[PDB]
């Protein structure tokens, strides 16, 4: 049988920042669910729409693995019908989302001493997100009337900010990685069956 | 929890500005965008010193700034 890599989604050696989240697209393979749903490693595992435990009887066409490393106060952004710094600039999910939602704690992976800056998010923008939408531009945010042609200033500022995360961080802004499962079923074959 | 205790009116100094960058317009926009960059700015700062003089100095100051943004969401 040849099963699903949930292996270089979860254990993957390195997570993108949550402004860039990375996409992995899962698609004719075994999906066995109940792998992760008995590991009781995860400090979140929320699913929409699908009960965790009928997971595995259903078939989709495709399924869509979204990677990314925030703060703990920030998981419960990730969710359907909630607004907030990330959901709003970084990653949005629709009211009608249908998947599951996994986070656990990395504090012994992207924590340093002197702390670890190598995470982003996204501070500033002109409007909100669609429902997977990303959004990688770099370019300087104007804050008021005054042109800022490129240039970071004053009321001119760059829109990407960096977490600090080192080892003693309260818990509540200690680094957490987040896996979002979206699952689709479309007019294909449906290939991405369980066991 | 003297770093944890600061962390908390910083990142309420964050929200609050957040929600006000889809409210206020002009001057009054320019403002807020101004205090949620420095409250996130102060978060790095906050960590990666020391003294608890500075600290302290802190919390002072996003104290103050807090209770001016809430002059700008209750207008
Ligand atoms: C993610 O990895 C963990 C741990 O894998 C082990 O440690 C790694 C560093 C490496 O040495 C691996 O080859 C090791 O297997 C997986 O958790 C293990 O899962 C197996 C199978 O169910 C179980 O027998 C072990 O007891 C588990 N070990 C621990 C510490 O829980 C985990 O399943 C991997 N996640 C995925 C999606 O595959």
């Amino acid at each position: 049988t040849n099963l699903c890599p949930f292996g270089e989604v979860f254990n993957a050696t390195r997570f993108a920042s949550v402004y860039a989240w990375n996409r992995k697209r899962i698609s004719n393979c075994v999906a066995d669910y109940s792998v992760l749903y008995n590991s009781a490693s995860f400090s979140t595992f929320k699913c929409y729409g699908v009960s965790p435990t009928k997971l595995n009887d259903l078939c989709f066409t495709n399924v869509y693995a979204d990677s990314f490393v925030i703060r703990g106060d920030e998981v419960r952004q990730i969710a359907p019908g909630q607004t907030g710094k990330i959901a709003d600039y970084n990653y949005k999910l629709p009211d009608d989302f249908t998947g599951c939602v996994i986070a656990w704690n990395s504090n012994n992976l992207d924590s340093k001493v002197g702390g670890n800056y190598n995470y982003l998010y996204r501070l500033f923008r002109k409007s909100n997100l669609k429902p997977f939408e990303r959004d990688i531009s770099t370019e300087i945010y104007q804050a008021g009337s005054t042109p800022c042609n490129g240039v970071e200033g004053f009321n001119c500022y760059f829109p990407l900010q960096s977490y600090g995360f080192q080892p003693t961080n309260g818990v509540g802004y200690q680094p957490y990685r987040v896996v979002v499962l979206s699952f689709e079923l479309l007019h294909a074959p449906a290939t991405v069956c369980g066991p | 929890e003297l770093e944890e205790q600061v962390m908390h009116v910083l990142d309420q100094v964050s929200e609050l500005a957040h929600e006000l960058l889809h409210k206020l317009t002009g001057e009054e926009l320019e403002r807020a965008a101004y205090f949620n960059w420095w409250a996130t700015e102060m978060m790095l700062e906050l960590i990666k010193s020391d003294d608890e003089r500075e600290i302290r100095e802190i919390e002072e100051e996003a104290r103050r700034i807090l209770e001016h943004l809430e002059e700008l969401a209750r207008k």
